[PDB]
DNA sequence: TTAAGTGGAGCTGGATGCTCTGT
DNA sequence: TCCAGCTCCACTTAA
RNA sequence: ACAGAG
């Protein structure tokens, strides 16, 4: 019930003229936080 | 008015109101509006019309 | 009052002689047809009659399947009955080896006490009847059809006429009161007899649960 | 005196018609 | 714009 | 997002 992994979508779910799709953005901000957070422990 | 039928020739028994009356064409017509879909384009995300 | 509390008195004992009747307990001809004027004879107005212990019933016993299984009926006094009056009414039944009883409460009965009726034990069940319930024999009430109780032999074959289980029968809770009536349990059968808008009948079945 | 089961009151989250026809 | 569940809190009984 | 039509 605790995801510490999440799954992405296939590419047709999310078509590439919407340009991007709204998940592909949110997915966007979840790697670029998880990148903020492992800096930040340094 | 005393009016005569056009088929047969002979009158017709009630009187017909004979007059006229404004009338205004609208917007609405049939060669707008005329559709017809066989197979054709889909959606990108739902493979449906 | 008085002609008021009186009338009560009786109408309400006249319903539980007919619930008594309808569970199938011996009920005599003479106590269902109990008239107001003659019920003024044993016990008169109220500074003569007494509620808690002169109304009290336990001539029922179960003439069809044993006259040892009898039950009471009870007509507590105070309004909200607590434990201490149905712990005296359980010794009592106790003192007797009788297993079943009726508790005519007036107004309402305090939660703990209700409590203890589910778990005082399964083998002395007692079933709370408001009064207010009472004064209307909702058996001969028009809405409510004929309810007829099956016993296991005939449900034995509904459950063979459609070839059904019990579970896909309809439901009838416990908490209904032509179910508390009745004194119905969990797994009886009820057969329904519905009147139709002609001079004929259509049955159906419901399952306690 | 207090443990506890149940009333009454406020907070929260859900829902509100079917399509084409154009800018 | 209207309406069921969920939770907090006073209010008697009971030991 | 707004206007229409039935």
């Amino acid at each position: 019930l605790i995801l510490t992994r999440l799954l992405v979508p296939p590419l047709c779910i999310r078509p590439s003229v919407v340009n991007e799709d709204d998940l592909t953005m949110k997915l966007t901000e979840i790697i670029f936080l998880n990148d903020v957070i492992k800096k930040h422990r340094i | 008015d005393y009016v005569t039928s056009g088929i047969t020739g002979e009158p017709l028994e009630a009187y017909i109101y004979f007059g006229p009356v404004y009338y205004q064409k609208l917007k609405h017509m049939v060669l707008d509006k005329m559709h017809a879909r066989a197979r054709g384009p889909r959606a990108v995300l739902t493979r449906q019309p | 009052d008085d002609e008021e509390e009186t009338y009560r008195l009786w109408k309400i004992r006249k319903t539980i002689m007919q619930l008594c009747h309808d569970r199938g307990y011996l009920v005599t001809q003479d106590e269902l047809d109990q008239t107001l004027e003659e019920f003024k004879a044993q016990s008169g107005d109220k500074p003569s009659e007494g509620r808690p212990r002169r109304t009290d019933l336990t001539v029922l016993v179960a003439h069809n399947d044993d006259p040892t299984d009898q039950m009471f009926v009870f007509f507590p006094e105070e309004p909200k009955v607590g434990i201490k009056t149905i712990k005296v009414y359980c010794q009592r039944m106790q003192e007797e080896n009788i297993t079943r009883a009726l508790i005519v409460v007036q107004q309402g009965m305090t939660p703990s006490a209700k409590q203890s009726l589910v778990d005082m034990a399964p083998k002395y069940i007692l079933e709370q009847f408001l009064q207010q319930e009472l004064l209307i024999n909702i058996t001969e009430h028009e809405l409510v059809p004929e309810h007829v109780v099956m016993t296991k032999e005939e449900v034995t074959e509904l459950l063979a006429r459609y070839k059904l289980r019990e579970n896909q029968l309809p439901r009838i809770q416990a908490g209904d009161p032509v179910a508390r009536y009745f004194g119905i349990k969990r797994g009886q059968v009820v057969k329904i007899i519905r009147p139709s808008e002609t001079a004929g009948r259509y049955i159906t079945y419901r399952l306690v649960q």
